[PDB]
């Protein structure tokens, strides 16, 4: 999912740390 | 951080520089 909201769109650090352990 | 549309493994790059060490997960194939 975060493909999308990143490639499809620009994503967010909170996005981007929220995949992240 | 910068607002780019990342795809490939851009946005990988990025978690393993966001998450480093913290280990991240990228898959789930949409």
């Amino acid at each position: 999912g975060i493909v999308e909201q990143c490639c499809t769109s620009i994503c967010s650090l909170y996005q981007l740390e929220n995949y992240c352990n | 951080f910068v607002n780019q549309h990342l795809c490939g493994s851009d946005l990988v790059e990025a978690l393993y520089l966001v998450c480093g060490e913290r280990g991240y997960f990228y898959t789930k194939p949409t």
